[PDB]
């Protein structure tokens, strides 16, 4: 039933901050924490994400961490600030300085018993925990190197409970950080091992459907949190109202996940929207499958679903929804590993988010997924056979093993990727 | 005398029970506080309806049932609904996590915790009978809790009763309305745990069921409301020989005997007839020749698969409401000189027959229209084992590559289970094709 | 022939009684065979997570070395 948030660095907390304000304006939720919504459905699923606090109030099972009070506190100051549990802020004043090794073996490590004391209490007053999901950025240092310790030292409390994540993937047409690609393969490599379920939310997409598709001039971070909120939405909808299918966290991943270490998702949204003032049942079934769509900076087309959710929000024909996703399946065949049969699940929320009438969310377990993983080792490759920029990470206390171990690992994912991209039925 | 307790298990088990305990208050006169003024016998008798239904001092006629699933949700809503006043607080069983669409969850992992509940409560049924005949167990093939719960049930069932009737109404998987991509894992698994401990098993394939509420009924997308309503009807005619009585009333066990050949050959198709809207209905009544003859229309199958390329075991034909005995003898007459049904060599081809007088009754704000007499045939043809062979191969494109086998391997299992399953399913798809062969 | 009658019936007995007995039997040993395997599962996936907290100490050891 209940579902334990938890936002780390400065990625991790906007994104996150987002996601609460998104959801609660969904369920009813003022900024105070009291229900001031319409239908009864906002409210039947509500215990998955909130805590029914005294005096009728709504308070959002969320763990706010930081290795700098920066992000943290305008957070706090923002507009949903106050709806927040004041203890549930965790947070350090050192900082991370875009360094893996600070967030996970040193400064995050000093953070790291402090944040489980919250994560705890929470779990304690839990009537039945799924389990968890965290929020965070991999090129960082913060959510990259802490929210990957947060992910292995909570899993050994809780081995039995689902880690799910929301993994904002470092681009080089997003930031100037040069040591981004470090902190992305070490980060990849804990969350192949020590996640059930990663969303893989990749920068480089957030920013061409920004710059290309919705035509930003000067793309800025809330611009790609849009696009981020939107997803985060769609995915969590089958958790947050009710339904029949992926309806928790454990189900979902026995649908989507065929082998343990291919788990990582390409989101996908339609319609594409940007916060500005501005679609039929084929319409968006058709875009959602069509790489101008993706979350992840990966062609559909260049690999083969293994497994697909599709989430339909908003009051249309259920007929002709399952009539558009059969179209869809048989003229994409070959686009669909034949070795499983009905990959391809379908729910339908009669409840839009909020500025459109109906949109459609696709999670998909495509192969398609290693042109992501290619571009990071390339981006590591260039820098690891140079030796480059290594005594920012030796120096913490980190050996060269380390990074040539997460290099194979990522090499060998993306080997696994293709076999099953390549395998045959008869 | 001749008690039988109903086991709902899982969601599809539960929603099934809800539907089936709905209109059997409705052909009894059973009103939604377990009062019925028709029976003068107060606090007890030995009526016909008292095999499914126990009665209190006060004049409450309750369901000899239990409803089990992993999870409070769908229970709940039969705990707050319009039965509420049913049943007792004990007879609805609920966990806090389900099996998560897993068989090893509801079989092992969380079953394990509930199991001992359920036995006890079951127990306590089974104590105020005064001879109990056996077990229906509703449950579905695909999810966790309906494929590894009834499984381990089962197993207990048969330790704890010994060779005590246990029947079973099972939701075989279909696309248009399937949950999880290891449906076909979790029917292997359960059929292959349940083949000896089950006497005859009832299949119901939820796209047979579609397919008619789509075409007869004319619903653009149907619901497990629609479903449930259509099942509630098959179910209801099934269990119509022991719940009312009657000099043409043949009991199923008699059926049974002519169902079952050898042990492992205990899946009966079903199929119903009239399935009409009451539009389609309006000045158009259906003949004992007009719906027995329906029967042998593959669009009125519980289970899609063609009878017509496979062979006869058993004809059992199954009367509700005005029939009369010299029509039901005229129309199986013209159905045998119309040679349309191949039987095996090696057994007689005789229809056995069985008429009860009440007719069928319909739910209301229902979809199906009240008919003044219907059928439901029961037959035993090769033809069954196309469903195996379906759900057999999806298993095996799956099982191939390992495809979410990791799921079931974490919860305890080895791939020695999944192997020794499916070549139980070989095994009973050869045996299938072995009593389809002429004698030499 | 009264012989054979008594036979019978108590062939009948005794196949009932070793079905309910090569039934508990299985059951017995299959929910011990899952009992050891999960638990063996669990122990194997903890072993892997102690063994990244003793790399981590190993690297905050390192790292005082050089100081
Ligand atoms: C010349 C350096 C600039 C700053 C940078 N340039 C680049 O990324 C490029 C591609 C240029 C060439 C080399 N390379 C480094 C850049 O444009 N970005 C980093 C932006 C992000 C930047 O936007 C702009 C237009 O510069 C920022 N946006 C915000 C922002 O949205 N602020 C919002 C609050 C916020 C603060 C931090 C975080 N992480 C999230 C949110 C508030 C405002 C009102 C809004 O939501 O738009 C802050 S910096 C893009 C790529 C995402
Ligand atoms: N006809 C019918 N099928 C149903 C119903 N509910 C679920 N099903 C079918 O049953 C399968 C899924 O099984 P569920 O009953 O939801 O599973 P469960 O026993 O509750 O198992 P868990 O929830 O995993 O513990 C699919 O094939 C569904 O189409 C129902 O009310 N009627
Ligand atoms: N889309 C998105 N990316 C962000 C945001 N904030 C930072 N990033 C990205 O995060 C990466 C750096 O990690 P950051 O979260 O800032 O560092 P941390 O505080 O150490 O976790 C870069 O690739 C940034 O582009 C945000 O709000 N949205
Ligand atoms: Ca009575
Ligand atoms: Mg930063
Ligand atoms: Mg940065
Ligand atoms: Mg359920």
């Amino acid at each position: 039933r209940e579902i334990v948030h938890i936002q780390a660095g400065q990625c991790g907390n906007q994104i996150g901050a987002k996601f609460w304000e998104v959801i609660s304006d969904e369920h009813g939720i003022d900024p105070t924490g009291s229900y001031h919504g319409d239908s009864d459905l906002q409210l039947e699923r509500i215990n998955v994400y909130y805590n029914e606090a005294t005096g009728n109030k709504y308070v959002p099972r969320a763990i706010l961490v930081d290795l700098e009070p920066g992000t943290m506190d305008s957070v706090r100051s923002g507009p949903f600030g106050q709806i927040f549990r004041p203890d549930n802020f965790v947070f350090g004043q050192s900082g991370a300085g875009n360094n893996w090794a600070k967030g996970h073996y040193t400064e995050g490590a000093e953070l790291v018993d402090s944040v489980l004391d919250v994560v705890r209490k929470e779990s304690e007053s839990c009537d039945c925990l799924q389990g968890f999901q965290l929020t965070h950025s991999l090129g960082g240092g913060t959510g990259s190197g802490m929210g990957t310790l947060l992910i292995s030292k909570i899993r050994e409390e809780y081995p039995d409970r689902i880690m799910n994540t929301f993994s904002v993937m470092p681009s080089p047409k997003v930031s100037d950080t040069v040591v981004e690609p470090y902190n992305a393969t070490l980060s990849v490599h804990q969350l192949v091992e020590n996640t059930d379920e990663t969303y893989s939310i990749d920068n480089e997409a957030l920013y061409d459907i920004c710059f290309r598709t919705l035509k930003l001039t000067t793309p800025t971070y809330g611009d790609l949190n849009h696009l981020v909120s939107a997803t985060m939405s769609g995915v969590t909808t089958c958790l947050r109202f009710p339904g029949q299918l992926n309806a928790d966290l454990r189900k979902l991943a026995v649908n989507m996940v065929p082998f343990p270490r291919l788990h990582f998702f390409m989101p996908g949204f339609a319609p594409l929207t940007s916060r500005g003032s501005q679609l039929t049942v084929p319409e968006l079934t058709q875009q959602m499958f069509d790489s101008k769509n993706m979350m992840a900076a990966c062609d559909p087309r260049h690999g083969r679903y293994l497994t697909v959710a599709a989430v339909f929000r908003g009051r249309m024909s259920m007929k002709e929804v399952d009539e558009q996703m059969l179209n869809v399946q048989n003229k994409n065949s070959s686009y669909f590993v034949e070795w499983i049969p009905n990959n391809v699940k379908t729910a339908v929320c009669d409840i839009p988010p909020r500025g459109l009438k109906m949109s459609a969310t696709f999670i998909g377990n495509s192969t398609a997924i290693q042109e992501l993983f290619k571009r990071i080792s390339e981006q590591f490759t260039a820098m690891f056979r140079r030796k480059a920029f290594l005594h920012w990470y030796t120096g913490e206390g980190m050996d060269e093993m380390e990074f040539t171990e997460a290099e194979s690992n990522m090499n060998d994912l993306v080997s696994e990727y293709q076999q099953y991209q390549d395998a045959t039925a008869d | 005398m001749r008690e039988c307790i109903s086991i709902h298990v899982g969601q599809a088990g539960v929603q099934i029970g809800n539907a089936c305990w709905e209109l059997y208050c409705l052909e009894h006169g059973i009103q939604p506080d377990g009062q019925m003024p028709s029976d003068k016998t107060i606090g007890g008798g030995d009526d016909s309806f008292n095999t499914f239904f126990s009665e209190t001092g006060a004049g409450k006629h309750v369901p000899r049932a239990v409803f089990v699933d992993l999870e409070p949700t769908v229970i709940d809503e039969v705990r707050t609904g319009t039965y509420r006043q049913l049943f007792h607080p004990e007879q609805l069983i609920t966990g806090k996590e389900d099996a998560a669409n897993n068989y090893a969850r509801g079989h092992y992992t969380i079953g394990k915790e509930i199991i001992d509940l359920v036995l006890d409560r079951i127990r306590k049924l089974a104590d105020q009978c005064t001879g109990l005949q056996g077990f229906l167990v509703f449950h579905s093939f695909g999810g966790g809790t309906g494929s590894g719960f009834t499984s381990l049930l089962m197993e207990r069932l048969s330790v704890d009763y010994g060779k005590k009737s246990k029947l079973e109404f099972s939701i075989y998987p279909a696309p248009q309305v399937s949950t999880a991509v290891v449906e076909p894992y979790n029917s292997i698994l359960t059929t292959h745990t349940t083949l000896e401990h089950s006497d005859c098993a009832f299949m119901v394939d939820n796209e047979a069921i579609y397919d008619i509420c789509r075409r007869n009924l004319d619903i653009e997308r149907p619901t497990y409301t629609n479903l449930n309503r259509l099942i509630g009807q098959i179910v209801s005619s099934i269990t119509a020989s022991l719940r009312f009585d009657g000099a043409l009333n043949v009991d199923l066990t008699e059926f049974q005997t002519n169902l079952v050949p050898y042990p492992r050959i205990h899946f009966p198709l079903a199929t119903y007839a009239p399935v009409i809207s009451a539009e389609k209905a309006y000045h158009e009544q259906l003949s004992v020749a007009e719906i027995t003859n329906a029967c042998f229309e593959p669009a009125n199958q519980m289970v899609k698969c063609d009878p017509r390329h496979g062979k006869y075991m058993a004809c059992c034909l199954l009367y509700r409401g005005d029939v009369v005995p010299k029509d039901v003898n005229a129309a199986i007459a013209t159905i045998k000189t119309k040679r349309t049904i191949q039987f095996v060599d090696w057994c007689p081809t005789g229809f056995k027959v069985g008429i009860n007088y009440q007719p069928p009754t319909v739910v209301p704000g229902g979809d199906l229209a009240k008919v003044q007499r219907a059928v439901c045939m029961l037959s035993n043809t090769t033809a069954i084992a196309e469903a195996w062979a379906r759900l057999d191969h999806k298993f095996d494109l799956m099982y191939a590559k390992r495809a979410f086998v990791h799921w079931y391997v974490g919860e305890g299992m080895e791939e020695g289970e999944f192997s020794e399953a499916r070549e139980d399913m070989a095994a009973l798809e050869k045996d299938y094709e072995e009593v389809g062969v002429d004698s030499v | 022939k009264r012989e054979h009658e008594r036979e019978v019936i108590q062939k009948a007995i005794e196949e009932n009684n070793n079905f309910i007995k090569m039934a508990k039997e299985k059951l017995a040993q299959k929910m011990e065979s899952n009992k050891e395997n999960r638990e063996a599962h669990l122990a194997a996936m903890l072993e892997r997570l102690q063994e990244k907290d003793k790399h981590a100490e190993e690297v905050r050891k390192n790292k005082e070395l050089k100081e």
